[PDB]
C-alpha cells in the first residue's frame, strides 16, 4: 500500500540500485491468467522480494521486458505493448505515477538505456527498429532501421550523449554516433546477446553471445573466455576503481570476472534463469541478482 | 465483406482483448498461445524443472471461440535452425509443444515465420507435427515480399546497401517459401501469409507470388500514409496490390501499434472493397468454380443431361453469331433472283434441344430465303425435346433424325451443315471424326459452319492448381493418373508464362484424298520471368463463316461467352524455368478405331516423361 497490488508477479526481470541504495525491482507474469507487469521500490533491499515490507509499488498494463533509472526519481520501462513508459515518484516517494506511455514500437520493446545527458534515452524492439527519445518533450527525435532482425540489447555510452551500442539476431554489433550522416558502424561468430561499456575506458566494451562466451573488444581493432554453458543474458561492471564484470546466463548461474575475464566467483543459487544484476553503491563487495525463480539473492563477492 | 483479423504480440487479458478487437470490428485475432518472452528449457537442470502452469488455461474461452476467433503464433525465440545445438534442441521441443497446444485448443490456423534462407529443421518439425494425429488445422507461413535486410535504412557506414539491381536476389523470399513447402511435400494445410513492406519491390517480385496458396495478407500500420483530413490511407501502387489480393479472397491481417493517433485502418480496407473495378459478366457467372477441376464433357461417348443442354443454351450472344454465319451464307449461295425457287438444305449435325434449329429458322427469316432443316441428334433423350418442339412449333419444315451423323444414310445431300461439336480445346469432343463421317452427304460446293477451328496452348505457373490435381489420386488406378488427363477449369490463381500459340487446326469440308486427323506439334514459348511450370492452359478459336468467329482465347475473347471455361493439361513434376529460357512443349493427337486421345511432353528447359502414352489414363470415346 497505498494504491498498489497485493501479490507481486513470479518472473523477476530487472534489478537496479540508485545512489542512496534503494532497489528498483521490475516483474512480469510470463504465465497464468493475466500477463501484466509491475514496478517496485525497496529502501530495505534485504526485505525483497516480500511485498508487505516495500516502500512503493504499482500495476502496469502489460509485462516488463527491461527498465532503468532516470537519475534518482524517474523509472524508464520497456513494455510488451510496444511502448516506452516513464514513471516518476511523488514528493514523499510513496506512490509511483505514470508521466507518459507513448505507443511507438510495432512489436515488444526488449531493451532500453538512458544516455549520458539524462534528458534523452534509446530503446530497442522486436520490430527491428532503434528509437532515440527526448524525455522532456516525450517524443521520438530519430527512428533507425539499421538491423534485419530483433534488437536484443542496446547500451548507452557512459559519458557521450551521441554514442551508444546495439546488438541483434542479424549477428551485427553496431557502434552508433548520431553526429555522423551514417551513424551506425558494424564492428567486424555466434549471435550477440548482452552489451556493457567499460566504466573508466571510453573506447572499450564487452559483449556476451548466445553460446555462453563473454568477449573484451576495443573500438580500434581481442580476448574471450567460455564462462557459461548457455546464452549470456546480461553484463554489469562493478563500481570499483579496477571494476569486476558480473555475467548472467540462462544456465541459472552467476559468474564475476576480473580484467582478463578469469573466473573469480561462481554461484548456482538461482533455480530459474538469472535476468538482471546490480552492485550496491553503499557496499561495493555486495551484488544483488534476480531471476524467474522469484529470488532476490544478495551475494558477497570476495575482493 | 472483407474477412479481417488483428495481430497482437501483447495480450494482458485474453477475454478483454477479444472484446476490444470485436468492437473495433475484426473477425479474428492472431496472438501468442504461450507468452512470447517466456523462454523454456527442456534438457538442462535446473531450468527444465520449472513449476507450472506453462501458459493460460483452455477454459478462458469457449470451444467455439478457439475454433473461429483465435489464430496461434509460434513464439519468436523458437529457432529450430540455430547454429547452437542447445537452442536447436529446445526450439524443436518448444515448437512441437506450441503446435500440439494449438491442436489441443483446435485453432483454425497457426502462424510460423519464414525470416531466413535455411528453414530446413523448421520444415522437418512441422512435417513431424502434420503426421501426428488426424487433426486438420492450417499453417500460415509468415513471409515478406522483401526481406528486412533488403529494405533496411542505408545508415551503417562500413556496410552500405547495394544500389545495383539483383534480379534473382530481389525474389529471395519466394525461394524461402518454395524450399519450405517443397521440404514439407506440398501439404494443402501449409499456406502463405504474405507481409507487405512500406516500399513495394519491382513487379516481377510481386508476380513471383502468382499461383501460390496465399490465405492471408499482413499489412503493418507503418506502411499506411496520411491524407489531408488525417485518416490512414495507402498509395496507388499499394491499392493495386490489394485489388489483386481481394480477387484471391485472402484474410487481411493488421499488425503493429496505432500510428494515426483503431477501426480507421480496417474501415479503409472496406472503402477499397466497395470502390473496386466492377464484377464483369464473365466473373459473375464463373463465381464458385474458381480453380475447380472438372472432367471435360464428352457428348459423343456420353448422353448429356437436360441441365447440361440448358447451360449450353443460356448464351444468346453465341447463337446470334451462328444466326449471322447462316444469314451471310444463305445470301452468298442463293441470289435475289432465285429467292422463291431455290430452297437450301440445312442440316444441324448434333442439334441437342434445337438452339441452332431456332437460330437457323430466325436466320432464314431475316435473310428472306427459303430453307429445309434436318435436326440430326445421337442422344435419344434430347430427341424427345426436339420431337416435342417439332410437333408443337416447327412442323414439317424441320425433320428430326434420331441417328449418329457418321452412320445416318441421308435422303438428299446438304447445301450447308451447321454444328456445335467444339470443346474448350476445339477438337477434344472429336468434331473432326464426326464431320469426316458426315462429309459424304455434303454437296460438292457445300459449306460447313463452323468451317475452321484451331486449338491454342500456353504454359502456366500455379502451385495451387498443381496441388488440386495432386489431390485427385483415386483408389483403383495408376497413382499418377490425375497428372495425365485434361481438366475443364476456370483458371483464376495462376500465372500465364507466355502468350498462347496455335497447336492443332482442322478445316471443314476436308477435301483431301488421304484424311489423317492424328497430329504432332512442337511449340517454343519464350519466358521472361523466373517461375515454376505446372501445366499448359488450352483455349480455342473457330471460324463459323468468313469473319463471324467464336473464341475463348483471353486476348481475342468473344463477348459474353460466360459458361465456357478453358482446359488444363498438367505435368507430374513441376519444372524450374529461369528468366530468358524457352519452354519447348510437344503435343500429339492420337487415335485408333475405338478411342482418340492427347499425349504431351516438355523437352526444354528440361525433359519430362511423355504423358498419357497410348491413352492409358485418358481417352475420348468415338
Ligand atoms: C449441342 S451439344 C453437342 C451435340 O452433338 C451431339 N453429337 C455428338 N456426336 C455426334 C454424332 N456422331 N452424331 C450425332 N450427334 C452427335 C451430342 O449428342 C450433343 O447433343
Ligand atoms: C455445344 C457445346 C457447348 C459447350 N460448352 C462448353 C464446353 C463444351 C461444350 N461443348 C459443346 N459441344
Ligand atoms: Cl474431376
Ligand atoms: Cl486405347
Amino acid at each position: 500500500p497505498p494504491n498498489a497490488p497485493a501479490c507481486m508477479e513470479r518472473q523477476l526481470e530487472a534489478a537496479r540500485y540508485r545512489s542512496d541504495g534503494a532497489l528498483l525491482l521490475g516483474a512480469s507474469s510470463l504465465s497464468g491468467r493475466c500477463w501484466a507487469g509491475s514496478l517496485w521500490l525497496f529502501k530495505d533491499p534485504c526485505a525483497a522480494p516480500n511485498e508487505g515490507f516495500c516502500s512503493a509499488g504499482v500495476q502496469t498494463e502489460a509485462g516488463v521486458a527491461d527498465l532503468t533509472w532516470v537519475g534518482e526519481r524517474g523509472i524508464l520501462v520497456a513494455s510488451d505493448s510496444g511502448a516506452v513508459e516513464l514513471w516518476e515518484l511523488d514528493e514523499n516517494e510513496t506512490l509511483i505515477v505514470s508521466k507518459f506511455c507513448k505507443y511507438e514500437h510495432d512489436d515488444i520493446v526488449s531493451t532500453v538505456s538512458v544516455l549520458s545527458s539524462g534528458t534523452q534515452a534509446v530503446s530497442g524492439s522486436k520490430d527491428i527498429c532503434i528509437k532515440v527519445w527526448d524525455l522532456a518533450q516525450q517524443v521520438v527525435l530519430s527512428s533507425y532501421r539499421a538491423h534485419a532482425a530483433q534488437v536484443t540489447c542496446v547500451a548507452a555510452s557512459p559519458h557521450k550523449d551521441s554514442v551508444f551500442l546495439s546488438c541483434s539476431e542479424d549477428n551485427r554489433i553496431l557502434l552508433w554516433d548520431t553526429r555522423c550522416p551514417k551513424p551506425a558502424s558494424q564492428i567486424g561468430g555466434y549471435l550477440p546477446t548482452s552489451l556493457a561499456w567499460h566504466p573508466q575506458q571510453s573506447e572499450v566494451f564487452v559483449f556476451g553471445d548466445e553460446n555462453g562466451t563473454v568477449s573484451l573488444v576495443d573500438t580500434k581493432s581481442v580476448l574471450s573466455s567460455a564462462v557459461h554453458s548457455q546464452c549470456v543474458t546480461g553484463l554489469v561492471f562493478s563500481p570499483h576503481s579496477v571494476p569486476f564484470l558480473a555475467s548472467l546466463s540462462e544456465d541459472c548461474s552467476l559468474a564475476v570476472l576480473d580484467s582478463s575475464l578469469s573466473e573469480l566467483f561462481r554461484s548456482q543459487a538461482h533455480r530459474d534463469f538469472v535476468r538482471d544484476a546490480t552492485w550496491s553503491p553503499l557496499n561495493h563487495s555486495l551484488l544483488t541478482t534476480v531471476g524467474w525463480d522469484h529470488q532476490v539473492v544478495h551475494h558477497v563477492v570476495p575482493t | 465483406r472483407v474477412s479481417s483479423g488483428r495481430d497482437l504480440n501483447c495480450v494482458p487479458e485474453i477475454a478483454d482483448t477479444l472484446g476490444a478487437v470485436a468492437k473495433q470490428g475484426f473477425d479474428f485475432l492472431c496472438m501468442p498461445v504461450f507468452h512470447p518472452r517466456f523462454k523454456r528449457e527442456f534438457i538442462q537442470e535446473p531450468a527444465k524443472n520449472r513449476p507450472g502452469p506453462q501458459t493460460r488455461s483452455d477454459l478462458l474461452l469457449s470451444g467455439r471461440d478457439w475454433n473461429t476467433l483465435i489464430v496461434g503464433k509460434l513464439s519468436p525465440w523458437i529457432r529450430p535452425d540455430s547454429k547452437v545445438e542447445k537452442i536447436r534442441r529446445n526450439s524443436e521441443a518448444a515448437m512441437l509443444q506450441e503446435l500440439n497446444f494449438g491442436a489441443y485448443l483446435g485453432l483454425p490456423a497457426f502462424l510460423l515465420p519464414l525470416n531466413q534462407e535455411d528453414n530446413t529443421n523448421l520444415a522437418r518439425v512441422l512435417t513431424n507435427h502434420i503426421h501426428t494425429g488426424h487433426h486438420s488445422s492450417m499453417f500460415w507461413m509468415r513471409v515478406p515480399l522483401v526481406a528486412p535486410e533488403d529494405l533496411r535504412d542505408d545508415i551503417i557506414e562500413n556496410a552500405p546497401t547495394t544500389h545495383t539491381e539483383e534480379y534473382s536476389g530481389e525474389e529471395k523470399t519466394w525461394m524461402w517459401w518454395h524450399n519450405f513447402r517443397t521440404l514439407c511435400d506440398y501439404s494443402k494445410r501449409i499456406a502463405v501469409a504474405l507481409e507487405i513492406g512500406a516500399d513495394l519491390p519491382s513487379n516481377h517480385v510481386i508476380d513471383r507470388w502468382l499461383g501460390e496458396p496465399i490465405k492471408a495478407a499482413i499489412l503493418p500500420t507503418s506502411i499506411f500514409l496520411t491524407n489531408k483530413k488525417g485518416f490512414p490511407v495507402l498509395s496507388k501502387m499499394h491499392q493495386r496490390l490489394i485489388f489483386r489480393l481481394l480477387k484471391l479472397e485472402v484474410q487481411f491481417i493488421i499488425t503493429g501499434t496505432n500510428h494515426h493517433s483503431f477501426c480507421s485502418y480496417l474501415q479503409y480496407l472496406e472503402y477499397l472493397s466497395q470502390n473496386r473495378p466492377p464484377p464483369n459478366a464473365y466473373e459473375l457467372f464463373a463465381k464458385g468454380y474458381e480453380d475447380y477441376l472438372q472432367s471435360p464433357l464428352q457428348p459423343l461417348m456420353d448422353n448429356l443431361e437436360s441441365q447440361t443442354y440448358e447451360v449450353f443454351e443460356k448464351d444468346p450472344i453465341k447463337y446470334s453469331q451462328y444466326q449471322q454465319a447462316i444469314y451471310k451464307c444463305l445470301l452468298d449461295r442463293v441470289p435475289e433472283e432465285e429467292k422463291d425457287t431455290n430452297v437450301q438444305v440445312l442440316m444441324v449435325l448434333g442439334a441437342g434441344r434445337g438452339p441452332l434449329v431456332n437460330a437457323s429458322l430466325r436466320a432464314a427469316k431475316q435473310a428472306d430465303r427459303r430453307i429445309k432443316l434436318y435436326a440430326v441428334e445421337k442422344n435419344p433423350n434430347a430427341v424427345v425435346t426436339l420431337e416435342n418442339w417439332q410437333f408443337e412449333e416447327w412442323g414439317s419444315q424441320v425433320t428430326v433424325v434420331s441417328s449418329d451423323m457418321r452412320e445416318w444414310v441421308a435422303p438428299e445431300k446438304a447445301d450447308i451443315i451447321v454444328s456445335e461439336l467444339l470443346g474448350s480445346f476445339a477438337d477434344n469432343e472429336l468434331s473432326p471424326e464426326c464431320l469426316d463421317g458426315a462429309q459424304h452427304f455434303l454437296k460438292d460446293d457445300g459449306v460447313s459452319i463452323p468451317g475452321e477451328y484451331t486449338s491454342f496452348l500456353a504454359p502456366i505457373s500455379s502451385s495451387k492448381l498443381y496441388n488440386e490435381v495432386r489431390a485427385c489420386r483415386e483408389k483403383d488406378r495408376d497413382p499418377e493418373a490425375q497428372f495425365e488427363m485434361p481438366y475443364v477449369v476456370r483458371l483464376h490463381n495462376f500465372h500465364q508464362l507466355s502468350a498462347p500459340q496455335p497447336c492443332f487446326t482442322f478445316s471443314h469440308p476436308n477435301r483431301d484424298p488421304m484424311i489423317d486427323n492424328n497430329r504432332y506439334c512442337t511449340l517454343e514459348f519464350p519466358v521472361e520471368v523466373n517461375t515454376v511450370l505446372h501445366g499448359f492452359a488450352g483455349y480455342f478459336e473457330t471460324v463459323l463463316y468468313q469473319d463471324i468467329t467464336l473464341s475463348i482465347r483471353p486476348e481475342t475473347h468473344s463477348p459474353g461467352m460466360f459458361s465456357w471455361f478453358p482446359i488444363l493439361f498438367p505435368i507430374k513434376q513441376p519444372i524450374t524455368v529461369r528468366e530468358g529460357q524457352t519452354i519447348c512443349v510437344r503435343f500429339w493427337r492420337c487415335s485408333n478405331s475405338k478411342k482418340v486421345w492427347y499425349e504431351w511432353a516438355v523437352t526444354a528447359p528440361v525433359c519430362s516423361a511423355i504423358h498419357n502414352p497410348t491413352g492409358r489414363s485418358y481417352t475420348i470415346g468415338l
